[PDB]
């Protein structure tokens, strides 16, 4: 298949920016009629996508002037001028000169704000979920910038990886941060089997990691 | 205008055959040049494109995939179809029909339908309550429904500032999420703060009130 190699994965701007997009293919999209059939999209969240330009460099209906395709063979770039906060979600290539066609893996088009430490909150299982027989814990990591995070899990000191449950909220409308959910799952033995339970954020925002931890008797 | 709606099963089992439909208005393919194309996102992943159909009925095919797909159309229904035999964990995806004429492939595309191959029996989610070890924040564990939706609130709905409802994730065929709030010290536990969960699939409405631990 003709791979379609696209750059940067994510695009932090300021409104007014400009921002640019590559598009790599593995072999020349140009067709044997002469055309080169590279199309761009942009897709929001819960939303399908939407064509901007067509054919490296053509605009669809609607579509700002703002917006401005190039480049030909296998080499091609989206450029977005004076960005606005409507231009904000995922940008992807595509191409049909040859079957199948194929799509980059989108280019996430994000606010830049100031950095911001994550709000680390850990808990130790619910009562009611120790007596079904289960023991998660559940660490948040709320309203941080940038998106970039690590979460580690230490029980007793020691790192765990296995039964780590991650999800991230998408950039928030208002203040332009990030949250994230960590969980770690057990079995109630396991949990019954040791006592220091830890939640460790490695952001931008701090050289030694931001922990929280727990002790089950204590 | 052009507008197509996808429509399908929902879910489905391991090996059974999908059948999707594309009802669309506002285009003709009795046209010449018009075409249709289906195309999958599985979440969070990339793009698969699947098949295309022409008006002069020439069909394309994803190679890989190709045994499997069947693409056909009802000209004077408007309607365009695909039909994916064998089906596993892997064709969950939302899929999507789009506008794809000669010149402009892919420039008018339908909301998608979600469509979910699992052979997980309809689960209620277990809720538990997530108390504490200036402001407060409190959680509320999902865990464990089949199949998505869940619908969470914080008191009804009277609670939404501060609030973060996180994207489900699956372990060994069961979805799992989380919501947090932050509210002020002296808001909570002097107020009640209750966690509101509505399965439809397993017609469950359960409420965890945050208790101190």
């Amino acid at each position: 298949d003709v791979v379609m190699t696209q750059t940067p994965l994510s695009l932090p701007v300021s409104l007014g920016d400009q921002a640019s997009i590559s598009c790599r293919s593995s072999q020349s999209l140009v067709h044997s009629n002469g055309n080169t059939y590279l199309h761009w999209y942009l897709q929001k969240p819960g939303q399908s996508p939407k064509l901007l330009i067509y054919k490296v460099s053509n605009r669809f209906s609607g579509v700002p002037d703002r917006f401005s395709g190039s480049g030909s063979g296998t080499d091609f770039t989206l450029k977005i001028s004076r960005v606005e906060a409507e231009d904000l979600g995922i940008y992807f290539c595509s191409q049909n000169t040859h079957v199948p066609l194929t799509f980059g893996a989108g280019t996430k088009l994000e606010l830049k704000r100031a950095d911001a430490a994550p709000t680390v909150s850990i808990f130790p299982p619910s009562s009611e979920q120790l007596t079904s027989g289960g023991a998660s814990v559940v660490c948040f990591l709320n309203n941080f910038y940038p998106k970039d995070i690590n979460v580690k899990w230490k029980i007793d000191g020691s790192e765990r990886q296995n039964g780590v449950l991650n999800s991230w909220t998408d950039q928030d409308s208002k203040d332009s941060t990030y949250s994230m959910s960590s969980t770690l799952t057990l079995t109630k033995d396991e949990y019954e089997r040791h006592n220091s339970y830890t939640c460790e954020a490695t952001h931008k925002t701090s050289t030694s990691p931001i922990v929280k931890s727990f002790n089950r008797n204590e | 205008q052009v507008t197509l709606k996808e429509s399908g099963p929902g879910i489905l089992q391991p090996s059974q055959t999908l059948s999707l439909t594309c009802s669309f208005s506002g285009f003709s393919l009795s046209t010449s040049g018009m075409g249709v194309s289906w195309i999958r996102q599985p979440s969070g992943k990339g793009l698969e494109w699947l098949a295309h159909i022409y008006w002069d009925n020439d069909r394309y095919y994803n190679p890989s995939l190709k045994s499997r797909l069947t693409i056909s159309k009802d000209t004077f229904s408007n309607q365009v179809f695909l039909k994916i035999t064998n089906v596993d964990t892997a064709d969950t995806a939302t899929y999507y029909c789009a506008r794809s004429p000669m010149n402009t492939w892919g420039d008018y595309w339908g909301q998608g339908t979600s469509v979910t191959v699992s052979s997980a029996k309809t689960t209620a989610p277990s809720v538990y309550p997530l108390a504490p070890v200036s402001s407060v924040t409190l959680g509320c564990l999902v865990k464990g429904y089949f199949p998505e939706p869940v619908t969470l609130t914080w008191n009804s709905g009277s609670l939404s500032s501060g609030v973060h409802t996180f994207p489900a994730v699956l372990q060994s065929d069961l979805y799992t999420l989380s919501s947090s709030v932050t509210v002020t010290s002296s808001t909570w536990p002097s107020q009640s703060i209750t966690c509101n969960v509505a399965h439809p699939a397993s017609s469950t409405k359960v409420d965890k009130k945050i208790e101190p631990r």
